[PDB]
């Protein structure tokens, strides 16, 4: 969980970089990794009612990158853009009538809005993203894929100017390896470790 | 591990004063200790002492007062005899920029990094701040304290006895008396510098200076 | 089995490399080798019942990278993505009804979820990947494919800057050889040592 | 941390004046203190003292009067013992071009950046402006006050003892300038300059002046 | 902040004239003040005085008469104690080409830019033209006015006491009497030049000359 | 492997003192042993032997006290006569960055790698940490102990014997430094330095210091 398991790789390539800057760069590279790989996942349950733009609850050392799927009291909801509501459903903002929820809108950064507002449990299954200041990364980042995040972090450290650690060729090489590994792991959302096939939807 | 007696015997043989009458034994002892200090400064490899030292709680620490300059901090000594973790040098300025309140955070049982600046010899910072006076091995250029008596031992290597003799001759022959000679003093200073120059074993002095890691 | 068999080649091409550093390079190179070749296979069985996301048991010096297949009470299961359940089998997450299992999704890193929960034995036939801290590599990686892992580790080690080991030419050369050997061995999962042919599935 | 007594003993054994009847103890002490100031100037690493000082209200500030030049401002000492935030140097001209009334900005409990120019030694600016005399650790080249008594202690390192001996030889042998037209004094000056030049430990005086940060 | 008395004592010690009979105390005071002027000229960092100066209304201004050259104009002092706006240097020729009647522009309560030319030391121009004698801090190389008495204090740093002593020896030993010597005078001039040269702290004099910002 | 008797005969034949009255046998023996130490320092190839040295428990090791510097640690001697595994050098910093508690690692029956730094002469670390006093052959710059008697044997090469003759000529002819202001002593020193410079066999002293591994 702690970043001191990432640290040996960095101090192997960048020998004496201070630990706080290394931690910050590891967290930044982990943010990019989770944006591309989209692997970290968590679920939360909370109650929304009476026209409340409730915010999602996530583990403290993490932020909600993206909502994979949202369920209201047992209904699989259809996420829509706010402009899509403005076209299809007029009087979205004006009306106060309660009804069975149909579509999800995220007006703010982390607040989800339902075109019918009513009081019911909200279950959100959304992808997670490490925050910029997280002491411990989750297991799937550290235990299994520490090399890729180390590659990214080593890129950011080797970019640092005017210091003994500066090396342009090394930074370029590490960034290229990070990009290629992210590229290879991009499909793990559909695939997973179970080898689930990827099939395009058919529309008739 | 040679005593000062042998070097004083040399200096009494070189200067044509074996009875130590004109050049008193205390005076030659003082030149011996000056030579030891000077050799430690010129070539730090002459006398480097691995000293275990307790660390005052906090990021700021002070090098032991009887130390010219710390060269490495190899081991962070765990409680009692266990060697414990190792410590690697870092950059103080980046430790400042990120986490600016790095002095104010929770202290650690074992320090993990140390920052040392040559311009400030007596201060070295530890990361994280030390707790409960945790001790660490310090490899520093120790200064030989003094040579009070003739039988006092000199902790440096026996090979620098020639350099010590040359330094004692240079300083004693610089006396403003009939029995001292000046051109002899200049030649002896040159001989001391050359003897330190051809020390192929220790830290180089002629070709590379202050660049030794 | 120990990495002391890999170490001589590293000494020959990377003179006097520290043993932990060369060993970490061996582990990382063998991890990439198992990512590409997928040759390491082991068989595991455990009991799953009444709605727990059970974690696969693996050898201490290994991690489950990819599941070839999973069998549940003697039934060949079909691995599918989570969104496939989301669109085809609604109320997947909400429902608690028990039944005979048909499809597998991997919501977490190593946990397998069966679309009907039921109490029965589960056999997971999956590929393995050495952990980032493994003292002994398997017989497959050491005895017969030592040279490829050595080439990868030599790439990683020669890339180390500010040291007598550093040489960009040898690093690039060994990287290319490692990639080519991995690339040749990529088909060994299907072909094997038995020369099993590779034939595309036909849908009519 | 050697006393002045040891250095005066040296100089009284170099010049064959043990009673100090030609070179009185007072004027030898004077030469000692002058040499200490000069050697601190030549090599600031010889005597670097970290001094905590309160900062008068306003951006404009004055370092302690008995300091040649400050090199670094490591820690902004929080009230009482708390080490507090650290400080990093910046450029004053960029602070001036934008927000030109940065001196009139609301004073801050803890200063964040300081600007120091080698041209103007005694004045360094702090950003934000200081408030109510907050104390900040200052790493500044302190000048040795004086050597009024033989027993007085010189807190500089203990090979600069030999360097001070050579400098005192210069200053004492410049009085009898007739002998060889001051060639002996020039030789002592060359010895002092070489002793400081081959100081491999501290700031290199041989290399570019003020190159070391 | 050292008084002149100490430097006069040094000079009376180097020249073998403690009683000041041949080199009168007035002559040594004059040599001290000349040495202060020369040291400020050679190294401007020796004496830079931040003085608040009222400005005559108009673009044309003159720095205080007892100042060799202004280096920086950091703060435009607001009325009473308020530090006010900061001032940044500009180019006079472009200020003249565009808006050629910039001298005729309405005066401003606070000046916004200043122009200084090294070739004309006594004149510096302000933009916009000053109004009602607005006072502004000037950082200029001040010249020590005079040393009228033995007890007179010298505002210069105590580190340059050696350079002042060497200058006093150079000027006193150049006297055309039996009691003065010329070779020692040349050696003392060389020593003064070297002592100013190795001033690693202040403005460099050997490597970079007049290039300090 | 020549005895001291020959060298004393040579030096007593150069100087016309065969019965050893100005230069007694004891002081000539002293000059012989000092020259042996100095020549080993100048050219390490002169006096190398491999010594069986047991290692105290722990990573930290200290080489035998009377050794200037270890050059190679070729073979790790197994229990009793078995030569055992060999050892190769490595770098401590990489061993420190990863697996920081490599000192706390379980001790090994046979060490695999050793780390040595020319700066710290007396300390070399062994990876893995040694256990129960395992002995290892060390190729170290041993220093000749002393020459207490005429018949005592010098274990050094039989041309460095002539080099010792020249060095003893230096150390004896600096006694009568009055003649020619030590020109003859400087001539013998130059001859000795040239004698070791043109040593085509051993480590080249003319080339870069410590360049040879």
């Amino acid at each position: 969980k702690p970043l001191d398991v990432f640290m040996p790789i960095i101090h192997r390539f960048a020998p004496g970089c201070p630990e706080p800057t290394a931690f910050a760069a590891i967290r930044e590279a982990a943010i990019k990794f989770c944006e591309r790989t989209r692997l970290w996942r968590c679920d939360d349950e909370f109650n929304v009612g009476a026209d409340e733009c409730a915010e999602v609850a996530v583990p403290y050392g993490a932020a909600l990158y993206e909502m994979e799927l949202v369920q209201f009291n047992g209904r699989n909801m259809r996420p829509v853009s706010t402009q899509w509501l403005d076209e299809q459903v007029p009087d979205w903002r004006t009306t106060t009538q309660s009804g069975q929820a149909q579509y999800v809108t995220q007006q703010s950064e982390d607040t989800l809005t339902f075109v019918p507002a009513e009081a019911g449990s909200v279950r959100v299954y959304g992808l997670l993203k490490p925050t910029l200041d997280a002491d411990s990364l989750p297991d799937l980042l550290a235990d299994t894929y520490r090399k890729t995040i180390a590659d990214g972090a080593l890129s950011e450290l080797l970019i640092i100017p005017g210091k003994a650690w500066m090396s342009a060729d090394l930074a370029v090489f590490f960034g290229t390896r990070f990009d290629r590994e992210l590229d290879r792991l991009s499909t793990k959302t559909i695939k997973g470790q179970q080898r689930a096939p990827v099939r395009t939807r058919a529309q008739f | 591990a040679f005593p000062a007696s042998v070097v004083l015997s040399r200096a009494a043989t070189l200067l044509q004063d074996e009875d130590h009458e004109r050049w008193t034994v205390d005076e030659l002892l003082e030149w011996l200790t000056d030579g030891t200090r000077e050799i430690v400064v010129r070539k730090p490899s002459a006398y480097m002492k691995t000293t275990t030292a307790a660390l005052v709680a906090g990021s700021k620490q002070a090098l032991p007062e009887d130390a010219i300059q710390l060269i490495d901090v190899p081991r962070n000594l765990k409680t009692d005899g266990s060697p414990g973790r190792a410590v690697t040098a870092t950059d103080r300025r980046l430790l400042d920029t990120e986490n600016p309140d790095w002095h104010s955070m929770k202290p650690a049982g074992q320090i993990r990094h140390y920052t040392y600046d040559s311009n400030v010899p007596t201060v070295f910072y530890t990361y994280p701040p030390a707790a409960a006076g945790v001790q660490v091995e310090l490899v520093c250029a120790w200064r030989h304290p003094a040579l009070t008596t003739q039988n006092d031992v000199v902790q440096m290597g026996a090979e620098f006895v020639s350099a010590l003799v040359s330094w004692c001759l240079y300083r004693a022959s610089s006396k403003d008396s009939e029995f001292a000679n000046g051109a002899v003093a200049a030649a002896h200073y040159s001989a001391f510098s050359d003897a330190l120059g051809a020390q192929a074993t220790g830290t180089p002095t002629t070709q590379a200076a202050a660049a030794a890691a």
